[PDB]
Protein backbone atom coordinates (compact mmCIF):
# COMPACT_ATOMS: atom_id res chain seq x y z
CA UNK A 1 0.00 0.00 0.00
CA UNK A 2 0.77 3.75 -0.65
CA UNK A 3 0.24 7.19 0.88
CA UNK A 4 -3.29 7.70 -0.62
CA UNK A 5 -4.38 4.58 -0.06
CA UNK A 6 -3.35 4.69 4.18
CA UNK A 7 -5.05 8.00 4.84
CA UNK A 8 -8.18 5.95 3.33
CA UNK A 9 -7.43 3.26 5.15
CA UNK A 10 -7.20 5.01 8.34
CA UNK A 11 -10.44 6.84 7.50
CA UNK A 12 -12.29 3.78 7.29
CA UNK A 13 -10.82 1.95 10.39
CA UNK A 14 -12.16 5.40 12.36
CA UNK A 15 -15.50 5.00 10.96
CA UNK A 16 -15.28 1.55 12.10
CA UNK A 17 -14.37 2.41 15.49
CA UNK A 18 -10.76 0.40 15.32
CA UNK A 19 -8.13 2.48 16.55
CA UNK A 20 -5.50 -0.09 16.39
CA UNK A 21 -5.90 -0.25 13.02
CA UNK A 22 -6.27 3.51 12.13
CA UNK A 23 -3.41 4.15 14.01
CA UNK A 24 -0.89 1.50 12.43
CA UNK A 25 -1.95 3.33 9.37
CA UNK A 26 -0.66 6.40 10.35
CA UNK A 27 1.96 5.63 11.89
CA UNK A 28 3.52 4.03 8.26
CA UNK A 29 2.15 6.93 6.53
CA UNK A 30 4.22 9.37 8.87
CA UNK A 31 7.32 7.10 8.29
CA UNK A 32 7.87 7.25 4.55
CA UNK A 33 9.24 10.59 5.68
CA UNK A 34 7.36 13.31 3.91
CA UNK A 35 5.72 15.98 5.97
CA UNK A 36 2.18 15.19 7.18
CA UNK A 37 -0.67 17.63 5.92
CA UNK A 38 -3.44 19.09 8.03
CA UNK A 39 -5.83 16.32 7.41
CA UNK A 40 -2.89 13.42 7.76
CA UNK A 41 -1.50 15.17 10.92
CA UNK A 42 -5.17 14.99 12.24
CA UNK A 43 -5.83 11.10 11.40
CA UNK A 44 -2.58 10.32 13.57
CA UNK A 45 -3.64 12.81 16.60
CA UNK A 46 -6.59 11.09 17.05
CA UNK A 47 -6.10 7.86 15.98
CA UNK A 48 -3.76 7.59 18.57
CA UNK A 49 -5.80 9.67 21.05
CA UNK A 50 -7.52 6.87 20.94
CA UNK A 51 -5.61 4.37 21.19
CA UNK A 52 -3.61 5.49 24.34
CA UNK A 53 -7.10 6.91 25.78
CA UNK A 54 -8.32 3.23 26.29
CA UNK A 55 -5.21 2.79 28.30
CA UNK A 56 -5.38 5.42 30.52
CA UNK A 57 -9.22 4.74 30.70
CA UNK A 58 -8.27 0.58 31.94
CA UNK A 59 -5.89 1.76 34.14
CA UNK A 60 -7.52 4.35 35.94
CA UNK A 61 -10.14 2.15 36.85
CA UNK A 62 -7.50 -0.96 37.60
CA UNK A 63 -5.80 1.18 39.58
CA UNK A 64 -8.67 2.67 42.04
CA UNK A 65 -9.33 -0.92 42.41
CA UNK A 66 -6.00 -1.55 43.79
CA UNK A 67 -6.85 1.03 46.36
CA UNK A 68 -10.53 -0.58 47.16
CA UNK A 69 -8.98 -3.61 48.20
CA UNK A 70 -6.89 -2.26 50.56
CA UNK A 71 -7.34 -5.06 53.25
CA UNK A 72 -8.02 -7.85 50.75
CA UNK A 73 -4.24 -8.85 50.08
CA UNK A 74 -5.26 -11.97 47.04
CA UNK A 75 -7.55 -9.08 45.39
CA UNK A 76 -5.42 -6.74 45.88
CA UNK A 77 -2.15 -9.05 44.14
CA UNK A 78 -4.64 -9.45 41.35
CA UNK A 79 -4.99 -5.93 40.28
CA UNK A 80 -1.60 -4.90 40.86
CA UNK A 81 0.01 -7.24 38.47
CA UNK A 82 -2.91 -6.27 35.56
CA UNK A 83 -2.46 -2.56 36.34
CA UNK A 84 1.18 -2.81 35.63
CA UNK A 85 -0.06 -5.01 32.06
CA UNK A 86 -1.56 -1.96 31.25
CA UNK A 87 0.76 -0.14 32.53
CA UNK A 88 3.06 -1.66 30.34
CA UNK A 89 1.07 -1.12 27.11
CA UNK A 90 0.43 2.20 27.59
CA UNK A 91 4.31 2.85 27.81
CA UNK A 92 4.97 1.62 24.67
CA UNK A 93 2.11 3.10 22.95
CA UNK A 94 3.67 6.59 23.85
CA UNK A 95 7.19 5.64 23.46
CA UNK A 96 6.09 4.52 19.90
CA UNK A 97 4.17 8.33 19.28
CA UNK A 98 7.51 10.54 21.13
CA UNK A 99 9.49 8.04 19.06
CA UNK A 100 7.71 9.02 16.00
CA UNK A 101 7.79 12.69 16.92
CA UNK A 102 11.36 12.73 17.19
CA UNK A 103 12.50 11.01 14.25
CA UNK A 104 9.68 12.89 11.73
CA UNK A 105 7.08 15.10 13.18
CA UNK A 106 9.21 17.71 15.02
CA UNK A 107 12.24 18.17 12.85
CA UNK A 108 10.07 18.56 9.78
CA UNK A 109 7.62 21.39 10.92
CA UNK A 110 8.39 23.93 8.07
CA UNK A 111 6.09 25.99 9.80
CA UNK A 112 5.16 27.00 13.05
CA UNK A 113 1.71 25.34 13.51
CA UNK A 114 2.98 22.17 12.71
CA UNK A 115 6.00 23.19 15.53
CA UNK A 116 3.67 24.13 18.34
CA UNK A 117 0.95 21.34 17.46
CA UNK A 118 3.77 18.25 17.43
CA UNK A 119 5.48 20.10 20.16
CA UNK A 120 2.03 19.91 22.16
CA UNK A 121 2.26 15.99 20.77
CA UNK A 122 5.19 15.46 22.63
CA UNK A 123 4.07 17.46 25.94
CA UNK A 124 0.91 15.44 25.63
CA UNK A 125 2.56 12.44 25.51
CA UNK A 126 4.82 12.69 28.24
CA UNK A 127 2.57 13.86 30.36
CA UNK A 128 0.41 10.65 29.75
CA UNK A 129 3.54 8.98 31.47
CA UNK A 130 4.10 11.12 34.40
CA UNK A 131 0.21 10.03 35.43
CA UNK A 132 1.79 6.01 35.35
CA UNK A 133 5.36 7.34 36.69
CA UNK A 134 7.15 5.71 38.47
CA UNK A 135 9.49 7.33 41.07
CA UNK A 136 13.30 8.45 40.25
CA UNK A 137 11.79 8.37 36.02
CA UNK A 138 8.97 10.78 37.17
CA UNK A 139 11.26 13.52 37.79
CA UNK A 140 12.94 13.06 34.72
CA UNK A 141 9.69 12.91 32.51
CA UNK A 142 7.91 15.47 34.09
CA UNK A 143 10.65 17.91 33.35
CA UNK A 144 10.50 16.46 29.62
CA UNK A 145 6.66 17.07 29.41
CA UNK A 146 7.39 20.47 30.97
CA UNK A 147 10.04 21.74 28.40
CA UNK A 148 7.70 20.28 25.02
CA UNK A 149 4.84 22.37 26.72
CA UNK A 150 6.89 25.60 27.29
CA UNK A 151 8.48 25.33 24.01
CA UNK A 152 5.05 25.75 22.27
CA UNK A 153 3.32 27.78 24.48
CA UNK A 154 6.04 30.07 23.69
CA UNK A 155 6.18 29.64 20.04
CA UNK A 156 1.92 30.02 19.94
CA UNK A 157 1.97 33.24 21.55
CA UNK A 158 4.48 34.67 19.15
CA UNK A 159 2.94 33.51 15.74
CA UNK A 160 -0.60 32.34 16.37
CA UNK A 161 -3.81 34.63 17.37
CA UNK A 162 -5.14 34.34 20.98
CA UNK A 163 -8.01 32.59 19.10
CA UNK A 164 -6.35 29.79 17.34
CA UNK A 165 -7.64 26.31 18.44
CA UNK A 166 -3.91 25.23 18.52
CA UNK A 167 -3.03 27.21 20.85
CA UNK A 168 -6.32 27.23 22.76
CA UNK A 169 -5.78 23.59 23.33
CA UNK A 170 -2.51 23.77 24.02
CA UNK A 171 -3.43 25.92 26.71
CA UNK A 172 -6.01 23.84 28.01
CA UNK A 173 -3.16 20.99 28.85
CA UNK A 174 -0.36 22.81 29.82
CA UNK A 175 -2.86 23.74 32.43
CA UNK A 176 -4.22 20.59 33.17
CA UNK A 177 0.19 19.49 33.66
CA UNK A 178 0.74 22.43 35.86
CA UNK A 179 -3.07 21.04 37.91
CA UNK A 180 -2.44 17.62 38.02
CA UNK A 181 1.01 17.02 37.28
CA UNK A 182 3.32 19.95 38.81
CA UNK A 183 0.14 19.86 41.98
CA UNK A 184 -0.23 23.78 41.06
CA UNK A 185 -3.82 25.11 40.75
CA UNK A 186 -3.44 28.75 40.73
CA UNK A 187 -0.83 28.75 38.07
CA UNK A 188 -3.45 26.40 36.48
CA UNK A 189 -6.38 28.04 36.66
CA UNK A 190 -4.04 32.00 35.70
CA UNK A 191 -2.92 30.08 32.87
CA UNK A 192 -6.42 29.02 31.13
CA UNK A 193 -8.15 32.57 32.81
CA UNK A 194 -5.40 34.04 30.69
CA UNK A 195 -6.30 31.70 27.20
CA UNK A 196 -9.79 32.31 27.59
CA UNK A 197 -10.19 36.12 28.81
CA UNK A 198 -7.83 36.94 25.67
CA UNK A 199 -9.68 34.75 23.71
CA UNK A 200 -13.14 36.29 24.91
CA UNK A 201 -11.49 39.51 24.42
CA UNK A 202 -11.10 38.98 20.28
CA UNK A 203 -13.60 36.77 18.98
CA UNK A 204 -13.64 38.79 15.77
CA UNK A 205 -10.19 37.12 14.95
CA UNK A 206 -12.68 33.70 14.30
CA UNK A 207 -11.40 32.28 10.48
CA UNK A 208 -14.56 30.10 9.27
CA UNK A 209 -13.01 26.95 9.41
CA UNK A 210 -12.57 26.58 12.94
CA UNK A 211 -14.93 29.17 14.82
CA UNK A 212 -16.80 25.89 16.51
CA UNK A 213 -13.22 24.40 17.27
CA UNK A 214 -11.64 27.65 19.49
CA UNK A 215 -15.00 27.56 20.92
CA UNK A 216 -15.69 24.13 22.27
CA UNK A 217 -12.17 24.77 23.94
CA UNK A 218 -12.96 28.14 25.20
CA UNK A 219 -16.13 26.11 26.91
CA UNK A 220 -13.61 23.36 28.06
CA UNK A 221 -11.01 26.21 29.64
CA UNK A 222 -14.06 28.01 31.78
CA UNK A 223 -15.27 24.69 32.94
CA UNK A 224 -12.02 23.71 34.47
CA UNK A 225 -11.92 27.35 35.95
CA UNK A 226 -15.25 26.63 36.98
CA UNK A 227 -14.38 23.52 38.65
CA UNK A 228 -10.63 23.84 40.16
CA UNK A 229 -12.06 26.47 42.07
CA UNK A 230 -15.42 24.65 43.24
CA UNK B 1 -13.51 15.64 35.94
CA UNK B 2 -11.47 18.06 34.31
CA UNK B 3 -11.49 18.24 30.26
CA UNK B 4 -8.55 18.32 27.87
CA UNK B 5 -7.53 17.45 24.58
CA UNK B 6 -7.40 14.20 25.02
CA UNK B 7 -11.09 13.99 26.31
CA UNK B 8 -13.28 11.83 26.43
CA UNK C 1 -2.73 -19.45 36.71
CA UNK C 2 -5.22 -21.55 38.56
CA UNK C 3 -8.92 -21.26 37.73
CA UNK C 4 -9.93 -18.91 41.08
CA UNK C 5 -7.34 -16.74 39.33
CA UNK C 6 -7.92 -16.29 35.78
CA UNK C 7 -12.25 -15.80 37.07
CA UNK C 8 -11.08 -13.21 38.91
CA UNK C 9 -8.58 -12.01 36.55
CA UNK C 10 -11.90 -11.78 33.81
CA UNK C 11 -13.78 -10.12 36.80
CA UNK C 12 -11.15 -7.08 36.12
CA UNK C 13 -10.61 -7.18 32.61
CA UNK C 14 -14.47 -6.90 32.38
CA UNK C 15 -13.98 -3.50 34.90
CA UNK C 16 -11.47 -2.45 32.62
CA UNK C 17 -13.72 -2.98 29.53
CA UNK C 18 -11.15 -5.05 27.91
CA UNK C 19 -12.70 -7.82 26.38
CA UNK C 20 -10.52 -9.83 24.16
CA UNK C 21 -8.23 -10.23 27.66
CA UNK C 22 -11.70 -11.37 29.78
CA UNK C 23 -12.24 -13.73 26.84
CA UNK C 24 -9.25 -15.68 26.37
CA UNK C 25 -9.33 -16.04 30.79
CA UNK C 26 -12.24 -17.98 30.37
CA UNK C 27 -11.55 -19.88 27.05
CA UNK C 28 -8.94 -21.16 29.52
CA UNK C 29 -11.23 -22.05 32.24
CA UNK C 30 -13.33 -23.72 29.59
CA UNK C 31 -10.56 -25.92 28.25
CA UNK C 32 -9.76 -27.65 31.70
CA UNK C 33 -12.54 -29.54 31.15
CA UNK C 34 -14.47 -28.91 34.34
CA UNK C 35 -18.31 -28.13 33.95
CA UNK C 36 -18.90 -24.19 34.37
CA UNK C 37 -20.72 -22.39 36.95
CA UNK C 38 -23.56 -20.01 36.56
CA UNK C 39 -21.30 -16.98 37.66
CA UNK C 40 -18.35 -18.46 35.06
CA UNK C 41 -20.64 -19.21 32.21
CA UNK C 42 -21.95 -15.53 32.02
CA UNK C 43 -18.42 -14.47 31.86
CA UNK C 44 -18.02 -16.62 29.42
CA UNK C 45 -21.04 -15.02 27.67
CA UNK C 46 -20.50 -11.56 28.05
CA UNK C 47 -16.84 -11.97 27.38
CA UNK C 48 -17.59 -12.98 23.78
CA UNK C 49 -20.47 -11.59 23.46
CA UNK C 50 -18.18 -8.34 23.60
CA UNK C 51 -15.71 -8.94 21.49
CA UNK C 52 -17.67 -10.62 18.67
CA UNK C 53 -19.97 -7.37 19.24
CA UNK C 54 -17.36 -5.13 18.10
CA UNK C 55 -16.68 -6.74 14.54
CA UNK C 56 -20.19 -7.13 14.04
CA UNK C 57 -20.71 -3.22 14.60
CA UNK C 58 -17.05 -2.60 12.72
CA UNK C 59 -18.75 -5.28 9.74
CA UNK C 60 -21.99 -3.34 9.59
CA UNK C 61 -20.63 0.16 9.66
CA UNK C 62 -18.12 -0.63 6.70
CA UNK C 63 -20.72 -2.88 4.73
CA UNK C 64 -22.36 0.11 4.61
CA UNK C 65 -20.00 2.09 2.93
CA UNK C 66 -19.75 0.08 0.09
CA UNK C 67 -22.85 0.33 -0.58
CA UNK C 68 -22.83 4.14 -0.08
CA UNK C 69 -19.63 4.08 -2.73
CA UNK C 70 -21.36 2.17 -5.36
CA UNK C 71 -20.02 4.33 -7.97
CA UNK C 72 -16.96 5.29 -6.71
CA UNK C 73 -14.66 2.60 -8.17
CA UNK C 74 -11.40 2.95 -6.04
CA UNK C 75 -13.10 3.63 -2.83
CA UNK C 76 -15.58 0.43 -3.16
CA UNK C 77 -12.20 -1.72 -3.52
CA UNK C 78 -10.91 -0.45 0.07
CA UNK C 79 -13.97 -1.33 1.66
CA UNK C 80 -14.29 -4.83 0.17
CA UNK C 81 -10.83 -5.46 1.26
CA UNK C 82 -11.33 -3.97 5.15
CA UNK C 83 -15.02 -5.66 5.19
CA UNK C 84 -13.23 -8.66 4.22
CA UNK C 85 -10.35 -8.54 7.20
CA UNK C 86 -13.48 -8.03 10.03
CA UNK C 87 -15.00 -10.64 8.32
CA UNK C 88 -12.06 -12.98 8.84
CA UNK C 89 -11.44 -11.70 12.02
CA UNK C 90 -15.51 -12.36 13.17
CA UNK C 91 -15.23 -15.80 11.48
CA UNK C 92 -12.42 -16.68 14.01
CA UNK C 93 -14.13 -15.61 16.63
CA UNK C 94 -17.02 -17.61 15.81
CA UNK C 95 -15.27 -20.82 15.45
CA UNK C 96 -13.40 -20.40 18.57
CA UNK C 97 -16.92 -19.90 20.67
CA UNK C 98 -18.33 -22.96 18.63
CA UNK C 99 -15.39 -25.08 19.21
CA UNK C 100 -15.59 -24.21 22.51
CA UNK C 101 -19.40 -25.63 22.85
CA UNK C 102 -18.29 -28.49 20.56
CA UNK C 103 -15.54 -30.16 22.98
CA UNK C 104 -17.09 -28.67 26.37
CA UNK C 105 -19.72 -26.71 27.27
CA UNK C 106 -22.46 -28.99 25.46
CA UNK C 107 -21.33 -32.69 26.04
CA UNK C 108 -20.82 -31.33 29.86
CA UNK C 109 -24.55 -29.83 30.65
CA UNK C 110 -25.36 -32.00 33.37
CA UNK C 111 -28.43 -29.59 33.62
CA UNK C 112 -31.11 -28.85 31.58
CA UNK C 113 -30.45 -25.02 32.21
CA UNK C 114 -26.62 -25.47 30.87
CA UNK C 115 -28.20 -27.16 27.99
CA UNK C 116 -30.37 -24.84 27.15
CA UNK C 117 -28.12 -21.68 27.47
CA UNK C 118 -25.27 -23.38 25.46
CA UNK C 119 -27.61 -24.28 22.82
CA UNK C 120 -28.76 -21.07 22.17
CA UNK C 121 -25.13 -20.09 22.59
CA UNK C 122 -24.84 -22.29 19.13
CA UNK C 123 -28.11 -20.63 17.79
CA UNK C 124 -26.62 -17.45 18.26
CA UNK C 125 -22.98 -18.17 17.08
CA UNK C 126 -23.75 -19.89 14.08
CA UNK C 127 -26.82 -16.76 13.77
CA UNK C 128 -23.71 -14.41 13.26
CA UNK C 129 -21.76 -16.35 10.95
CA UNK C 130 -25.16 -15.95 8.73
CA UNK C 131 -24.82 -12.80 8.78
CA UNK C 132 -22.19 -12.38 6.85
CA UNK C 133 -21.98 -15.91 4.86
CA UNK C 134 -20.76 -16.43 1.85
CA UNK C 135 -23.29 -18.16 -0.80
CA UNK C 136 -23.41 -22.02 -0.41
CA UNK C 137 -22.17 -22.18 3.10
CA UNK C 138 -25.16 -19.83 4.18
CA UNK C 139 -27.54 -23.04 4.00
CA UNK C 140 -26.13 -24.89 5.72
CA UNK C 141 -24.60 -22.66 8.46
CA UNK C 142 -28.51 -21.90 8.84
CA UNK C 143 -29.24 -25.03 9.49
CA UNK C 144 -26.85 -25.71 11.92
CA UNK C 145 -28.35 -22.86 13.46
CA UNK C 146 -31.95 -23.17 13.00
CA UNK C 147 -31.57 -26.43 14.96
CA UNK C 148 -29.66 -25.46 17.81
CA UNK C 149 -32.19 -22.95 18.48
CA UNK C 150 -34.54 -25.81 17.78
CA UNK C 151 -33.67 -28.30 20.16
CA UNK C 152 -33.04 -25.29 22.88
CA UNK C 153 -36.88 -23.76 22.34
CA UNK C 154 -38.02 -27.56 23.00
CA UNK C 155 -36.12 -28.15 25.92
CA UNK C 156 -36.77 -24.61 27.19
CA UNK C 157 -40.23 -25.39 27.00
CA UNK C 158 -40.54 -29.02 28.31
CA UNK C 159 -38.24 -27.81 31.81
CA UNK C 160 -38.30 -23.85 32.19
CA UNK C 161 -41.44 -21.86 33.28
CA UNK C 162 -42.25 -18.73 31.00
CA UNK C 163 -40.62 -16.32 32.69
CA UNK C 164 -37.60 -18.31 33.20
CA UNK C 165 -35.17 -15.15 31.76
CA UNK C 166 -32.92 -17.76 29.68
CA UNK C 167 -36.29 -18.78 27.91
CA UNK C 168 -37.28 -15.57 27.53
CA UNK C 169 -33.32 -14.33 25.93
CA UNK C 170 -33.70 -17.58 23.82
CA UNK C 171 -37.05 -16.53 21.98
CA UNK C 172 -36.09 -13.06 21.79
CA UNK C 173 -33.24 -14.10 19.29
CA UNK C 174 -34.48 -17.26 18.11
CA UNK C 175 -37.46 -14.65 16.74
CA UNK C 176 -35.02 -12.79 15.67
CA UNK C 177 -33.55 -15.48 13.08
CA UNK C 178 -36.57 -16.22 11.59
CA UNK C 179 -37.23 -12.55 11.09
CA UNK C 180 -33.62 -11.09 9.88
CA UNK C 181 -32.07 -14.71 8.75
CA UNK C 182 -34.80 -17.12 7.67
CA UNK C 183 -36.64 -13.69 6.42
CA UNK C 184 -39.80 -14.96 7.96
CA UNK C 185 -41.48 -11.41 9.60
CA UNK C 186 -45.30 -13.74 10.72
CA UNK C 187 -43.16 -16.35 12.30
CA UNK C 188 -41.18 -14.26 14.29
CA UNK C 189 -43.48 -12.26 15.50
CA UNK C 190 -46.05 -15.20 16.68
CA UNK C 191 -42.49 -16.61 18.34
CA UNK C 192 -42.62 -13.46 20.34
CA UNK C 193 -45.94 -12.99 21.34
CA UNK C 194 -46.28 -16.15 22.40
CA UNK C 195 -43.65 -15.71 25.10
CA UNK C 196 -44.53 -12.20 25.83
CA UNK C 197 -48.11 -13.54 26.59
CA UNK C 198 -47.47 -16.15 28.54
CA UNK C 199 -44.91 -14.71 30.58
CA UNK C 200 -47.23 -11.55 31.25
CA UNK C 201 -50.10 -14.49 32.02
CA UNK C 202 -47.82 -15.99 34.66
CA UNK C 203 -45.68 -13.26 36.63
CA UNK C 204 -46.00 -14.80 40.37
CA UNK C 205 -42.85 -17.22 39.15
CA UNK C 206 -40.23 -14.68 39.15
CA UNK C 207 -37.49 -15.87 41.53
CA UNK C 208 -36.07 -13.02 43.28
CA UNK C 209 -32.72 -12.96 41.58
CA UNK C 210 -33.68 -12.78 37.79
CA UNK C 211 -37.11 -10.96 38.27
CA UNK C 212 -35.32 -7.80 36.65
CA UNK C 213 -33.58 -10.05 33.84
CA UNK C 214 -37.32 -11.77 32.81
CA UNK C 215 -38.77 -7.91 32.71
CA UNK C 216 -36.35 -6.84 30.72
CA UNK C 217 -36.15 -9.27 28.12
CA UNK C 218 -40.06 -9.00 27.99
CA UNK C 219 -39.73 -5.29 27.20
CA UNK C 220 -37.65 -6.10 24.50
CA UNK C 221 -39.46 -8.92 22.92
CA UNK C 222 -42.86 -6.51 23.15
CA UNK C 223 -40.69 -3.85 21.40
CA UNK C 224 -39.75 -6.10 18.04
CA UNK C 225 -43.10 -6.41 17.96
CA UNK C 226 -43.80 -2.98 17.97
CA UNK C 227 -41.02 -2.63 15.33
CA UNK C 228 -42.03 -5.05 13.28
CA UNK C 229 -45.64 -4.25 12.74
CA UNK C 230 -44.93 -0.36 12.60
CA UNK D 1 -32.67 -1.45 15.50
CA UNK D 2 -34.13 -4.75 16.44
CA UNK D 3 -33.12 -6.33 20.12
CA UNK D 4 -30.90 -9.82 21.33
CA UNK D 5 -29.27 -10.45 23.73
CA UNK D 6 -26.02 -9.32 22.10
CA UNK D 7 -27.70 -6.13 22.07
CA UNK D 8 -26.04 -3.15 23.23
Amino acid sequence: MDKNELVQKAKLAEQAERYDDMAACMKSVTEQGAELSNEERNLLSVAYKNVVGARRSSWRVVSSIEQKTEGAEKKQQMAREYREKIETELRDICNDVLSLLEKFLIPNASQAESKVFYLKMKGDYYRYLAEVAAGDDKKGIVDQSQQAYQEAFEISKKEMQPTHPIRLGLALNFSVFYYEILNSPEKACSLAKTAFDEAIAELDTLSEESYKDSTLIMQLLRDNLTLWTS
Amino acid sequence: ARKSTGGK
